[PDB]
């Protein structure tokens, strides 16, 4: 017997990572810290994203590693920003006739895309190279998440006359008490 | 030489190839070789044809690709080609993550939420859980009356409402209005009303307060 | 064979294990070589006693002050050598016989009588003693006729007069020494002799000068060790080696440019001498093609003359050749490392599992201190305990160890300025009597035991934590976010139904906000959950006074922060969880205070100890009938705070606690009193006094500063009035007689905060971290394990400040309100975590069972990692909360109640009545 | 001079093809003469390019063939394969309908059916919804009281399903099940099987009776 799959519904409660092709390439869409929107060939913990709704139909999608906000400018150029723009950072979100999702700029009309031939949503016309996306669950660990790792350096005493190189005078800060 | 290569090294770049389900995919591995190479396809590893996927598939050796008409969630993982002769054998190894796009209005759970009854002074709570891909939107509205009746000029209801989805609160706390110490002005109709980019769906409790 | 070693680091890169690094022990194998070594010149002296020749050594410094003519005086002093070594209880003495007092005037003459005699002297000594010799047939004192003659080790036919020398040692000193050393340390005799001109000899020709001495020293060792091979061997039964002599070195950058560099220095340094005598017969080829016009080459039969030439492997690894004498250029700017266990690991790979023998090792001490060092001991039982896993851990054959310089002497470059001595020898004196320093015991010590076997006081206790034990944890940078969720739309909206659901807002109509009730706070819950899932029982946070009172007065009451933190007592209690608070804590931009206040001195001015006394107060009135065990300041800083700052936060503390006692205790039943923060300060010396009394000192500098008021007798502590009068700092304010009767009794149950223990001693031997205001030495050992922020974890340092804490305080409860260490990494720091709390509790649950202490609580650090990083449990990753593997540890530790064992079937507390809790008092 | 004809015309009497959703389709049109026709397409009207669907469309010059890949119910119509030559051209239709599919199991409405209790003999209504676009396949699946273990080896056929598909299986009048009269008869837990072409919902909860 075919035993039951997991429960169909509720898997949006979670990151997310937007998966798209064309027959030639895969990219996942990826927000990078210096404000770079680009498609990772695999699943970075730089393409995590969080996609929340505000109204029935406008999502907004944020990334948990680079803090962003996925938004936009009046040429298409997808970017990351830091601080929310509501009137411009907001996609009213679609899904195609087979299945595969669509955002596009409430007011610009231009698709959410990863290629460079952006152009306007006509009702099911033709739809520009990378932008029917595809939501597919996380599978990234969150310990991979934690990749910031504080790791400093000592470099005590560089002329290699040291006399003293494993530390053990540690001396611990204090008050001088001088009147 | 008779080791194998790849024909076209441009057509095999596709690492991860997800789909949503019932539909068709199209892996290939063009190579070549004096004398040519023989194809072995794996299922995670393990030798598989037309055995156990239901509808049949289809290993044509003139284009050396292998399709699979009508996919199922069941067919998700690794798949590896191997071209081998007597002076070689090379492998490539692509991935299947087949999805499940339900574009519906948002289903929420039957008989949530309910009606319910509560002595002055007491404290309830609502419930109500979607289930919808689409990312929905979920709010509280209770049914409440302005000037004289809660029915506009053209019969439509008039609703405040109580808890919204923002994008600073998860959806764990949105699933369940709690009302603390509920007194006699807070007793009517609450609807929870959710809603993505197919349509909305809504459904209606009662709450009635016993002095 | 060369390049095995390449992998050292690759087997070193990943992380060890987080409970066998600093908690390892096991005794050392037997059979083993424990020794402690000497040099000729170092401290024989005499240098013109009984007509011996002239050394390169004697005139190196005679005008090449600071000289050898008599440096330990040991040349007719033989019997106290001797003495100290039976005292010391050692297995293998480690000296040098001079050449230029065995031959003065020449090889082909007679030989000296009187030198001879005293070696033979020596030899007797110490083998009735029960000391089997060991000795080295040449220490760098060449001698000086040699060295004009035929132009020093330069010359190849100087080498066959060594063999005549060592043939007079093998015919006369054979059957008593088994052991045979024919050049100490050749590279500092080869490069820094004939290269860079630092040492006796100092021409300083050239690097070419240095190898081709190098060759000469090569084929001389080649020449005596046959000798001995062929014509003594057979009828003594002993071995010939040469003390090599290496550092180690670290990649700048984990590349494989980097690594093949570090093995480049490896050889350069210790392979260039090891590999000719112990793989084929020639140098290593990492540097014959780098200096191949620069260095001479072997022939087929000197490499045949040179391989196979070594019985076992001494290494010579201390100062004198790591971060000292090492030419930069033999580093290739890679990272110097003084990791006596990576080396020997490298050694054992390279070259064939050989019979390692670590025969000079230790660490120096600055030039004036007396028999009182704790470097040197700190850094001799690193090296050792380094020596014991590599034996462990790695199974490398070492077959001995011989700690330097029984007694002090010259250094060679460093005058008397420097002293190694496991015995301290005043220069000044004329007796020169051995006296035994620190490092001298701990040696004995280590000998008896033969190792490091498990002590007595680290086996872990089983047992249970008394019943209403008060398990928790603290977040003290509670995260405030007073939004509201729900009810907070006022607007009224037109729901059209049919065609919409798009509702349209109606125009002017705003109903009423529904009565704030206190669910409506979002960020509540999860927390709530988080705490409800570790099953602790008594959070802890700390109230903010810049948002409850923004102004400072009391006139800006900010009634939303006080809703917040009243909801939060509330559903804390509602699930079981009594919370605690704490008032005030110094960790904020201007010392946890109003704006207004911290704008006046924020300490110095009494207003702010009654405005802490009004907000007290004010606290007390709001959050009183939820919390009910309050803490009046946290963990408050007694070392970055000035004296008036602290009287005045002693009488802000006081006022608080009489507030609390006069109002509100007979309408709500709570406890209040402070918490302050009690490290360990143990003495580096555990056998000497002065460093005793000096961690009493600073311990009454840190702890009973801020607590013999309030816990003691109610004056300053006693040593700290006289410490600071004695220096003349009469900086400290005298409690007068109403302030005294005031603080001498508030408090209801002490509370301490342990993270580490530091070691202090009191000589001062280094100015620089010197602290010259408490005439302290602070050091830490370095066997113990640490966090990747450099902090000790000590689970003894508990116990230890619990039992003094008790002793010093009389009998208290005592709570530990904050106990936890930190990580810098994800995969295996939360490992050092769980290690580091269970052994913490065990030492806790001793102290509270074997040694009578009222301990009955315990609040592990850092609930989370969002409010404070590096330090939560519940890690804090994608905007997600995630327990590590210490949560899961300590709600193991907690729900069962401590460490019960095998009996983990008994309850046996129904209706508490263990008094330290909210009781009849 | 002559006008051009097909290679294979035994291909080009099927000009209604039942092709199911979200499945490629290929379209095979032929042809040969002096000098070689032109390869053109159109789509009852203006010409077909590759603008004027979701996936675009492909063109193969070799068997001249027009190919889309991930059929979508909007590309129903009726297809001209028009190929021109100097010499006159030639005209060939074909009238594409597609079969509906749907890219997900039958969508149960979660939280049906429940635990009601049949106690003294009571009747009980079960209900299961399914939101499918198509018609689905569902059965009932009444436990079997045999081994106590609904599941024996690997997924026993415990089926006793009392309305299958026909006519009164769809969407509207089988969502409830009537059990009337229930003695202690029925214990346990029940299912709910609904299926198509793709997988199988089958979720459900504990009963009570008596
Ligand atoms: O073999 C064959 O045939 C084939 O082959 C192949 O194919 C191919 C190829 O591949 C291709 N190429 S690629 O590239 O892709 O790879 C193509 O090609 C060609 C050429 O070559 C080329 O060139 S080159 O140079 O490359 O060379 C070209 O191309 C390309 C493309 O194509 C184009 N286009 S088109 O349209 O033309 O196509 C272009 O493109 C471009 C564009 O642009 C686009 O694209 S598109 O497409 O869309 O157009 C894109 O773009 C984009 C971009 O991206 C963007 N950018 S960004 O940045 O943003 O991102 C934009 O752009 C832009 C720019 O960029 C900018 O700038 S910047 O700088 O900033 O960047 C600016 O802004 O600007 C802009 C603009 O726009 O401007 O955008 C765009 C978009 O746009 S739109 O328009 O869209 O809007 O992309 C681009 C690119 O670049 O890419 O170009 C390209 C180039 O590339 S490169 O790299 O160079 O660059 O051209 C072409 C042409 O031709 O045209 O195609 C080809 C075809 O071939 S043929 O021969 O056909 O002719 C393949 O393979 S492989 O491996 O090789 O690959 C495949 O396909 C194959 O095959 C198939 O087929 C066959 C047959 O079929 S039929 O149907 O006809 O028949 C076969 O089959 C099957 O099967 C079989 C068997 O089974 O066997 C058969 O059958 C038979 O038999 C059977 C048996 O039986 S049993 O029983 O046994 O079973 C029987 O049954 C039967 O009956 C029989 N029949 S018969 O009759 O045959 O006899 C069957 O039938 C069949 O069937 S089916 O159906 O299935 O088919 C085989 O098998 C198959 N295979 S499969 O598997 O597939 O199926
Ligand atoms: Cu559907
Ligand atoms: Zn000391």
């Amino acid at each position: 017997y075919p035993n039951a799959s997991p429960l169909l519904g509720s898997s949006w409660g979670g990151l997310i990572h937007l998966y798209t092709a064309t027959a030639r390439n895969s990219y996942h869409l990826q927000i990078h810290k210096n404000g770079h929107v680009d498609g990772a060939p695999h699943q970075t913990i730089y393409s995590a994203l969080m996609i929340r709704s505000e109204d029935a139909g406008f999502v907004v999608i944020t990334g948990v590693m680079s803090r962003r906000y996925l938004c936009m400018d009046f040429r298409g150029n997808i970017f990351g920003s830091h601080y929310f723009d509501p009137e411009n950072c907001r996609f009213q979100h679609q899904t195609l006739e087979n299945g595969y999702d669509v955002y596009h700029s409430p007011q610009y009309h231009f698709l959410v895309s990863l290629g460079r031939a952006k152009r306007a949503f006509l009702p099911g016309m033709n739809p520009p190279p990378y932008s029917q996306f595809l939501s597919r669950r996380n599978e990234i660990p969150l310990i991979h998440f934690n990749t910031p790792i504080p790791r400093q350096h000592t470099q005590s005493a560089e002329d290699d006359s040291e006399r003293d190189p494993l530390n053990v005078l540690k001396p611990r800060a204090r008050m001088t008490p001088a009147p | 030489t008779g080791a194998p290569y790849w024909t076209r090294p441009e057509r095999m770049d596709k690492k991860l190839l997800a789909v949503p389900a019932a539909n068709t995919v199209r892996f290939r591995c063009p190579a070549a070789g004096n004398p040519t190479p023989s194809i072995s396809w794996l299922k995670n590893g393990r030798e598989f044809r037309g055995e156990h996927r239901i509808g049949g598939i289809k290993l044509r050796h003139q284009q050396w690709s292998l399709v699979m008409e009508s996919v199922v969630p069941s067919d998700r993982g690794n798949y590896t080609c191997v071209v081998e002769n007597k002076f070689g054998s090379i492998r490539q190894t692509y991935t299947l993550d087949v999805l499940e796009r339900s574009p519906h209005r948002p289903i929420l759970q039957a008989g949530l939420p309910a009606n319910q009854t509560a002595v002055l002074g007491s404290d309830v709570e609502f419930h109500c859980k979607v289930y919808s891909d689409a990312q929905p939107h979920i709010q509280w509205l209770k049914h409440v009356e302005v000037n004289g009746s809660k029915v506009g000029p053209d019969g439509t209801p008039y609703v405040t409402v109580l808890k919204t989805a923002g994008a600073n609160t998860t959806d764990k706390e949105l699933e369940v209005l709690s009302l603390h110490n509920v007194t006699f002005e807070d007793a009517g109709e609450y609807t929870c009303l959710a809603g993505n980019s197919i349509g909305f769906s809504h459904h209606s409790a009662w709450l009635v307060v016993l002095p | 064979e060369p390049g095995d070693g390449a992998q050292t680091w690759a087997r070193f890169s990943r992380p060890p294990a987080p409970e066998a690094a600093g908690l390892f022990q096991g005794t050392f194998p037997d059979g083993f070589l424990w020794a402690v070594g000497s040099a000729a010149y170092q401290t024989e002296g005499g240098w013109q006693q009984h007509g011996k020749g002239a050394s390169i050594w004697d005139t190196f410094t005679h005008h090449p002050p600071a000289t050898g003519d008599v440096a330990s005086d040991s040349y007719n002093n033989v019997f106290r050598d001797t003495e100290a070594l039976r005292e010391l209880g050692v297995t293998h003495y480690r000296f040098s016989i001079s050449w230029a007092r065995v031959l003065p005037n020449g090889s082909a003459g007679v030989p000296n009588r009187e030198g001879l005699r005293y070696y033979r002297r020596l030899l007797e000594r110490l083998r009735e003693l029960g000391v089997q010799p060991v000795v080295t047939l040449y220490h760098w004192d060449l001698p000086q006729r040699l060295q004009d003659a035929y132009g020093g080790w330069a010359n190849r036919a100087l080498a066959d007069h060594f063999r005549d020398y060592a043939e007079l040692c093998f015919r006369h000193f054979g059957g008593q020494v088994k052991y045979w050393i024919t050049i100490d340390n050749p590279y500092v005799v080869a490069w820094h002799g004939y290269a860079t001109g630092r040492l006796a000899p100092g021409i300083r020709g050239s690097p070419r000068l240095g190898y081709l001495v190098a060759h000469n020293l090569l084929l001389a060792h080649a020449k005596v060790w046959h000798l001995y091979n062929t014509s003594f061997r057979p009828t003594q039964g002993g071995q010939v080696s040469i003390a090599l002599s290496s550092h180690w070195i670290n990649p700048r950058r984990m590349t494989d440019h980097s690594i093949k560099e570090c093995q480049k220095s490896l050889d350069f340094v210790l392979g260039w001498f090891a590999k000719p005598v112990f793989i084929d017969g020639d140098y290593p080829e990492s540097m014959k093609n780098n200096l191949s016009s620069i260095l001479p080459d072997f022939t087929e039969s000197e490499k045949k003359f040179i391989k196979g030439t070594a019985d076992f492997f001494a290494l010579c690894f201390g100062p004198t050749l790591s971060f000292q004498l090492l030419d930069p250029h033999m580093k290739f700017r890679q990272l110097e490392s003084p990791n006596l266990r990576q080396l020997l690991s490298w050694i054992d790979l390279e070259f064939n599992h050989p019979q390692i023998f670590i025969v000079e090792n230790g660490w120096f001490v600055s030039g004036t201190t007396k028999r009182d060092d704790a470097k040197y001991m700190y850094y001799l039982k690193k090296f050792i305990m380094e020596t014991l896993k590599a034996i462990k851990l790695d199974g490398v054959d070492v077959i001995g160890y011989t700690a330097w310089s029984l007694m002090d002497g010259f250094e060679w470059h460093r005058g008397y300025s420097i002293r190694r001595g496991l015995f301290y020898v005043d220069f000044l004196s004329q007796d020169k009597m051995l006296l035994p320093k620190s490092s001298a015991l701990f040696y004995q010590k280590l000998i008896e035991k033969n190792g490091f076997p498990p002590l007595p006081e680290n086996q872990p206790l089983e047992g249970t934590f008394p019943c209403d034990f008060a398990w928790g944890v603290v977040d003290n940078y509670i995260q405030v976010d007073t939004t509201l969720s729900q009810f907070t739309d006022l607007n009224v909206y037109l729901w059209d139904v049919h065609h919409s659901k798009r509702l349209i807002k109606v125009d002017g109509v705003v109903t009423k906000k529904r009565k704030s009730y206190c669910v409506d706070f979002a960020a509540i819950q999860p927390q709530i959950a988080l705490l409800q899932e570790m099953h602790v029982t008594h959070f802890r946070f700390s109230l903010d006074w810049a948002l409850i009172l923004p102004l400072g007065n009391q006139s800006q009451v900010n009634h939303t922060i006080l809703q917040y933190y009243r909801c939060m007592a509330s559903e804390l209690v509602r699930v079981n969880i009594t919370p605690v608070v704490a008032l005030w804590q110094p960790m904020a931009p201007n010392q946890g205070l109003p704006r207004l206040l911290a704008r006046q001195g924020a300490w110095e001015n009494p207003y702010t100890a009654l405005a802490f006394a009004e907000y007290a107060r004010l606290c007390f009135q709001e959050l009183g009938h939820h919390v009910k065990l309050w803490i009046t300041m946290n963990e408050p800083y007694t070392r970055n705070m000035t004296y008036s700052a602290g009287h005045n936060l002693l009488k802000a503390h006081a006022l608080a606690w009489h507030v609390y006692n006069e109002k509100f205790r007979h309408a709500q039943n709570g406890k209040i009193s402070i918490a302050l923060q009690a490290d360990w300060i143990e003495p580096a010396c555990p056998f000497s006094q002065k460093d005793k009394e000096v961690a009493e000192r600073v311990l009454e500098f840190d702890i009973g500063w801020l607590a013999e008021p309030i816990f003691g007798s109610g004056d300053y502590p006693w040593v700290m009035r006289d410490w600071l009068n004695q220096r003349n700092n009469f900086l400290l304010p005298y409690f007068t007689e109403d302030e005294k009767k005031l603080i001498q009794g508030t408090f209801d149950f002490l509370a301490l905060s342990h993270y580490t223990t530091i070691l202090v001693d009191s000589e001062k031997e280094d100015p620089i971290k010197y602290n010259d205001y408490l005439e302290v030495q602070e050091m830490t050992d370095i066997t113990w394990l640490n966090s990747p922020s450099q902090v000790a974890v000590v689970p003894w340092g508990l116990r230890k400040v619990l039992n003094w804490l008790k002793f010093k305080y009389g009998d208290l409860p005592m709570y530990i309100i904050s106990n936890g260490i930190d990580d810098g990494l994800h995969a295996e720091d939360d490992q050092l975590r769980v290690y580091y709390m269970q052994n913490y509790i065990n030492e806790a649950l001793k102290a509270h069972i074997l040694d009578g202490i009222n301990l009955c609580g315990y609040f592990a650090y850092s609930f989370n990692d969002r409010t404070a990083p590096r330090f939560g449990l519940y890690r804090y990753a994608a905007d997600q909360f995630e327990p590590k593997a210490s949560m899961k540890h300590y709600r193991k530790i907690i729900d069962s109640n401590g460490f019960p064992g095998p009996e983990t079937l008994e309850r046996f507390c129904p209706e508490e009545f263990t008094v330290c809790t909210e009781c009849s008092f």
